[PDB]
């Protein structure tokens, strides 16, 4: 029986109009789980529908969660975010938790439906617009409107902000290192506990979320392990031939763009001259311990190396095969903030394109533990590619920005 | 007999702006008699009605007589009024696809246009619809009138026309599960697969449904034959076709002569196999002024003789059935073109179309298909609410192999291989390891920046040198320059070392045709080999052998 009787007043960014984004192409299992579920959100009165005077759309799609396997209707409201006024709450925006990633567990829940319960601001509910594709164009598009919080938007977890802190209160007040952090739809919970009373622990708050009015059963395990930014490792052999020299220079000459420190020069000595690539070549006394000194160097953090709240992430992602991928987050070139390597999972080891996403959803997750917000991803497949199949595998209720790379980078190795 | 009311849907103008404020155009002696004669009657059905002095808003109106035609009919100009009206959700955004029909035993065609007028307006914006009928002599203060109805020419009178034509068929369409009902304007059709008898017992329910809100309809007489012509096409009882496309026997081609006939030929292309546009959208892909006759190359005289060959025999398409597979097929045509035929029953097309490559650099076979493929499961996805199974011209191999190894995530649909007259392939491969007992290239290029004048060479480790000198040429071209000395005076396996990150690129993109003759002639050079290991050195730094040839480059 949760229901606020007043709405809180939002308005759009100052001098900037609503969406006007086209709806795609659906196909036509997914249009009948939309109807279906549609139906039952209209008698909830979560949603209504409008005449042609409303000008205003969103795009709007089906998926399905990790467990259930019935359908779930996502909205993408990117462009109706970047358009929402900021919300600016007069009691500010909770500043993100730096405990969180330092735990060793966090779990993550969907609240998602405890916004449904929340009704929206009479003069924004023409912005959050939607249409249902009709098979070849043989029927005009079904409208929709919402009347409730919407979830997907960035001013849903805001305007609830209020409600959901007293929601807390019965716990934070009972587990005090306990930390808890939220992000759209979703609901962060650490703790230092271990598998055994830390999965048990989440069930009571489970029960206590039910009982103050409230997909409510779901929940993803993940543990922020060691090397935040993993080191750079140079080959260790006992005879070296003049093939692997000549790549040993050209990744601590691209080391030293981020170590200043680091020469090269005593190791290009030993490559002077042509010889066969196969060829072994004896390490002399100042080589060796070049290579002393420069594995010295790489053992130690880079150069103080910030975090900028101000300016945005940058996520850059290379394929090296057999199901393995690398990435890097950052604000500056050479200067990451976080590196890592998604391995193999559920990608049947035969389709790049479910790994891809699946890769891009989990670096996501990642990245909301650490600074509180999304990274802006830099694609390596083809943009026609990624746009019409995306959708068939994505999991999230949230979306992050992202662009394509058509030049092959250099370094597919140097990050293995 | 009360008939309900059409719900009222609430108009507004741009936010900021006013109303229109535009003088009368001064009408002849005889016109006006018309305008009074027609507004007139309006008035009495209830189409407009006379308002006082209040209304300082004002818009244009004529009096045009069809030629050869009796009698005439005022048009008024909203082009103001548009302009300063809010904007509309358009539902009426691109139109159904024949081949996505499904046949029917029998088809009717309600003509709902008289009901146009019979949606009522919105109460607070009627006062903008105000225009002056100036009197005879102008002796006298001209007539006002605004409207009450959905006005012929204002912005949005088709998208308040439709959805209100589609609340009412709604509750219909819900109780007759067994007849569709397709909405366009002055027209609705009805279909249904049942008894000729029950069909038109079924249309007068609609008839009498439609009464229940007053909308009258013109039913009587009968215009059946099968030759039923709608947006371009020639639908049949099981069958559809473009319109006849007369391919111009014209001698003298300019520049719309040819332009007219690409829109044309691609509309043609749906149907029709084979049909190409590539020789011929290259002959004015960069023209001056909109016509202008211009040459036609030697290979846009072979297709356009190849279209009327394919063009000649009238060719049909049919409709979709739900319930069989839907298959799909692609062909390489070659110039970077490609034809699909989407179909479930052997040489029973239901569509037919083309792909053009992308304008690139450089490029491959496997690179394009994929984009072709994409580009079919989205249009299928439009058209029919599902992906079709595919039927190409390339080994599991050959894909396996691309795949695990390019740089960028790709994947095609389910698909299987045909045996057809060409097949796409992999032309050279390169290696991930040295390889051992290969003589090895050390190679280098490089240009003056103002002479133009560089050198590309290379050295081994057999002691064979080479260094040629170039004349107007940049550094780029000269990094390639050296592979190809390379490739040309190597064996059969070969180890090339280069200190060219420009070089790298062009070749780890693994194209098989491009724009630049120096690239092609590297391609060719790559495919006669068996073995090939690329490998990289940074610049100015004592690699050695790139060191040595840099030298011997410079200066
Ligand atoms: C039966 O197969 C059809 C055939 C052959 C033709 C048409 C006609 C137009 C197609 C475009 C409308 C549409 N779009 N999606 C859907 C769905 O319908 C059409 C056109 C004219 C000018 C006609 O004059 C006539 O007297 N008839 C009868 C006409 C029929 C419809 C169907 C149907 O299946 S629909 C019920």
């Amino acid at each position: 029986p949760i229901s606020p009787i007043e709405t809180v007043p939002v308005k759009l960014k100052p001098g900037m109009d609503g969406p006007k984004v086209k709806q795609w192409p659906l196909t036509e299992e997914k249009i009948k789980a939309l109807v279906e579920i549609c139906t039952e959100m209209e008698k909830e009165g979560k949603i209504s529908k409008i005449g042609p005077e409303n000008p205003y759309n969103t795009p709007v799609f089906a998926i399905k969660k990790k467990d259930s396997t019935k359908w779930r209707k996502l909205v993408d409201f990117r462009e109706l975010n970047k358009r929402t006024q900021d919300f600016w709450e007069v009691q500010l925006g909770i500043p993100h938790p730096a405990g969180l990633k330092k735990k060793k567990s966090v779990t993550v829940l969907d609240v998602g439906d405890a916004y449904f319960s929340v009704p929206l601001d009479e003069d924004f509910r023409k912005y959050t617009a939607f249409t249902i594709p009709s098979i070849n164009n043989e029927t005009p598009g079904i409208r929709y409107q919402y009347n409730v919080l919407p979830q997907g938007w960035k001013g849903s977890p805001a305007i609830f902000q209020s409600s959901m802190t007293k929601i807390l209160e019965p716990f934070k007040k009972q587990n005090p290192d306990i930390v808890i952090y939220q992000y759209m739809d979703d609901l962060y919970v650490g703790s230092d506990l271990e598998i055994g009373q830390h999965r048990t622990k989440i069930e009571e708050l489970r029960q206590h979320l039910l009982r103050w009015g409230l997909f409510l059963w779901m929940g993803y395990e993940l543990h922020p392990d060691k090397w935040t930014v993993q080191p750079i490792v140079l080959p260790e052999k006992d005879s070296w031939t003049v093939n692997d020299i000549q790549k040993l220079v050209g990744k601590l000459n691209w080391a030293s763009q981020i170590y200043p420190g680091i020469k090269v020069r005593q190791l290009s000595k030993l490559l002077r001259g042509t010889k066969a690539l196969t060829e072994v070549i004896p390490l002399t006394e100042e080589a060796e311990l070049e290579l002393a000194e420069n594995r010295e160097i790489l053992k130690e953090p880079v150069h103080g190396v910030y975090y900028d709240p101000s300016k945005d992430l940058i996520a850059e992602i290379q394929k090296q095969g057999q199901g393995q991928w690398t990435y890097q987050i950052y604000q500056e070139p050479f200067k990451n903030l976080k590196t890592g390597k998604y391995a193999r999972m559920r990608g049947a080891h035969t389709n790049d394109v479910k790994q891809l996403t699946e890769a891009v959803q989990k670096i996501t997750t990642e990245s909301i533990v650490i600074w509180g917000k999304t990274p802006k991803f830099k694609l390596p497949i083809q943009k026609e590619t990624w746009e019409t199949w995306w959708t068939e595998y994505w999991q999230a209720t949230w979306i992050p920005e992202w662009e394509f790379v058509n030049t092959p980078p250099l370094v597919k190795l140097w990050y293995q | 007999v009360p008939i309900s009311p059409i719900e009222t849907v609430p108009v507004k103008l741009k936010p900021g702006m006013d109303g229109p404020k535009v003088k009368q155009w001064p009408l002849t002696e005889e016109k006006i008699k018309a305008l009074v004669e027609i507004c007139t009657e309006m008035e009495k059905e209830g189409k407009i009605s006379k308002i006082g002095p209040e209304n300082p808003y004002n818009t244009p109106v004529f009096a045009i007589k069809k030629k050869d035609s009796t009698k005439w009919r005022k048009l008024v100009d909203f082009r103001e009024l548009n302009k300063r009206t809010q904007d509309f959700w358009e539902v009426q955004l691109g139109i159904p696809h024949p081949a996505g029909l499904k046949k029917k035993k029998s088809v009717t065609v309600l003509d709902v246009g008289d009901a146009y007028f019979s949606v009522p307006l919105d109460e607070d914006f009627r006062k903008y619809t105000a225009f002056t009928i100036p009197s005879i002599n102008n002796e006298t203060p001209g007539i006002r009138y605004q409207y009450n109805v959905l006005p012929q020419g204002w912005k949005g009178s088709p998208a308040i026309f439709q959805s209100s034509m589609t609340k009412i068929l709604e509750p219909f369409a819900a109780q007759n599960p067994d007849i569709v009902i397709y909405q366009y304007m002055d027209d609705l059709y009805v279909g249904s697969d049942l008894e000729i008898g029950q069909h038109r017992t079924k249309i007068e329910e609609l008839r009498q449904h439609l009464l229940r809100w007053g909308l009258t309809t013109p039913d009587k007489k009968h215009q059946k034959e099968p030759p039923f012509l709608w947006m371009g096409y020639e639908l049949h009882p099981d069958k559809w076709t473009v319109q006849p496309i007369v391919l111009p026997e014209k001698d003298s081609w300019t520049v719309n002569d040819i332009q007219k006939l690409v829109g044309k030929l691609n509309w043609a292309s749906q149907i029709y196999p084979g049909i190409k546009v590539r020789q011929l959208s290259k002959l004015l892909r960069g023209t001056k002024a909109l016509t202008e006759v211009i040459p036609l190359t030697e290979e846009a005289e072979l297709e356009l003789a190849e279209n009327r060959e394919i063009l000649k025999e009238p060719v049909h398409g049919v409709y979709y059935d739900p319930s069989k597979d839907l298959i799909a097929e692609i062909q390489k045509q070659g110039q970077g073109q490609w034809t699909y035929q989407i179909y479930q029953e052997p040489f029973k097309n239901l569509k037919t179309g083309k792909y053009a490559r992308m304008r690139g650099a450089h490029t491959n076979d496997v690179k394009q298909l994929t984009e072709a493929v994409q580009k079919i499961t989205t249009e299928s996805i439009v058209i029919w609410g599902k992906t079709p199974k595919f039927k190409l011209p390339i080994q599991k191999e050959t894909w396996e192999t691309w795949w695990t190894e390019y740089w960028q995530a790709t994947w095609i649909p389910e698909w299987e291989f045909v045996n057809t007259p060409p097949l796409v392939k992999l032309w050279y491969q390169l290696e991930k390891e040295p390889i051992v007992g290969a003589e090895t290239f050390y190679v280098d290029g490089a240009a003056n920046r103002e002479t133009k004048l560089g050198k590309a060479g290379y050295v081994t480790n057999k002691g064979r040198q080479k260094v040629v000198p170039l004349t107007n040429t940049t550094n780029q071209k000269t990094e390639l320059q050296a592979i190809y000395l390379a490739l040309q005076d190597s064996g059969l396996e070969v180890n090339i070392v280069t200190d060219s990150q420009y070089a790298l690129g062009i070749i780890q993109a693994q194209p098989d045709k491009s724009e630049s003759e120096l690239v092609n002639q590297i391609i060719e050079q790559l495919i006669k080999k068996e073995k090939v290991y690329l490998a990289w050195v940074p610049a100015h730094k004592g690699i050695g052998g790139n060191e040595q040839v840099d030298k011997l480059v410079s200066a």
